[PDB]
């Protein structure tokens, strides 16, 4: 069965400036089948209250989901998104880079 | 301009872990407005946009009854698919359905859709005539013959031409302040040195709706699509969208690169350069 | 509003 690995984008809702409230987003898309596990990390540990959109899919039938949480960026803290899928040998970690 | 309504169904069997799950979402253009999840404690069609909340209890009770019956239907459809493809009970499989109507500026129906997939591949689709089907394989031809015999396409043509168009025109009116309001992107170019001789130019587009947008990099007016990294348009989380395009340029050539932004919320296309000051 | 037409495979 054709299996498609997820694309991953980690980003803030608004341009980050340290000390001001924002939203941390992890957008996973282009994957199949639908079974996927997404976690937002702060300093390597899981953020506890994370919400996600309802499962939908694109015209090519590949699924997409948005995971998000409220956060306040700082200089000391490192944020990341961790994705597990059947197509992956290890959970893929994408670090949040305010330039992307 | 043009508008569309779409419903997306996902039915997924989970052998040995639980009953098959059924998830439905509805969209007007690029705005989700309803959802249903059979895994919820009280499975209900629920609002996901402000302009749909004004619908009365008959609407929400009716949508919930439909979604509950649809979930049973696709649980059975998953079993039927195992028959057609001679697959075992051990594996997890997925049926996906998307259907809806496209209307023009005149509110007239432009095109109806009713497409089904099995395990992420085309299964059967209602044709543009809204009267015949296209089956992707011999299994789906079994379904096609059943739907021809039961005159299924006539029933969907009636929905796509009638209730689909009428409800969409009404949703568009109730949510006119957001659905028929195009937000232009807010744009800027960033500069990120890679070494002392190379730098990334990234052209940003933020806070725009709808999602359709064109971002391109030019060098001396020449398109650089082959050397441009273009990320997928992504949701900001507030029903607006983001996108960026980046090129690696040799140090000293930055001012010869222009970013061009096309979006219907713009009075006319943008041309951006890196603005150090 | 979602379509109510039943699709039996």
């Amino acid at each position: 069965m054709i299996q498609r690995t997820p694309k991953i984008q980690v980003y803030s809702r608004h341009p980050a400036e340290n000390g001001k409230s924002n939203f941390l987003n992890c957008y996973v898309s282009g994957f199949h089948p639908s079974d996927i596990e997404v976690d937002l990390l702060k300093n390597g540990e899981r953020i506890e209250k994370v919400e996600h959109s309802d499962l939908s899919f694109s015209k090519d039938w590949s699924f997409y989901l948005l995971y998000y949480t409220e956060f306040t960026p700082t200089e000391k803290d490192e944020y990341a998104c961790r994705v597990n899928h059947v197509t992956l040998s290890q959970p893929k970690i994408v670090k949040w880079d305010r330039d992307m | 301009g043009s508008h569309s309504m779409r419903y997306f169904y996902t039915a997924m069997s989970r052998p040995g872990r639980g009953e098959p799950r059924f998830i439905a979402v509805g969209y007007v253009d690029d705005t989700q407005f309803v959802r249903f999840d059979s895994d919820a404690a009280s499975p209900r069609m629920a609002p996901r946009a402000p302009w749909i909340e004004q619908e009365g209890p008959e609407y929400w009770d009716g949508e919930t009854r439909n979604m509950k019956a649809s979930a049973q239907t696709y649980r059975e459809n998953l079993r039927i698919a195992l028959r057609y493809y001679n697959q075992s009970e051990a594996g997890s499989h997925i049926i996906q359905v998307m259907y809806g109507c496209d209307v023009g500026p005149d509110g007239r129906l432009l095109r109806g859709h009713d497409q089904s997939a099995y395990d992420g591949k085309d299964y059967i689709a209602l044709n543009e005539d809204l009267s015949s089907w296209t089956a992707a394989d011999t299994a789906a031809q079994i379904t096609q013959r059943k739907w021809e015999a039961a005159r299924v396409a006539e029933q969907l043509r009636a929905y796509l031409e009638g209730l689909c168009v009428e409800w969409l025109r009404r949703y568009l009116e109730n949510g006119k302040e957001t659905l028929q309001r195009a937000d232009p992107p807010k744009t800027h170019v960033t500069h990120h040195p890679i070494s002392d001789h190379e730098a990334t130019l990234r052209c940003w587009a933020l806070g725009f709706y709808p999602a359709e947008i064109t971002l391109t990099w030019q060098r001396d007016g020449e398109d650089q699509t082959q050397d441009t990294e273009l990320v997928e348009t992504r949701p900001a989380g507030d029903r607006t969208f983001q996108k960026w395009a980046a090129v690696v340029v040799p140090s000293g050539e930055e001012q010869r690169y222009t970013c061009h932004v096309q979006h219907e919320g713009l009075p006319k296309p943008l041309t951006l350069r890196w603005e150090p000051h | 509003q979602a379509s109510q037409e039943v699709k039996n495979w």
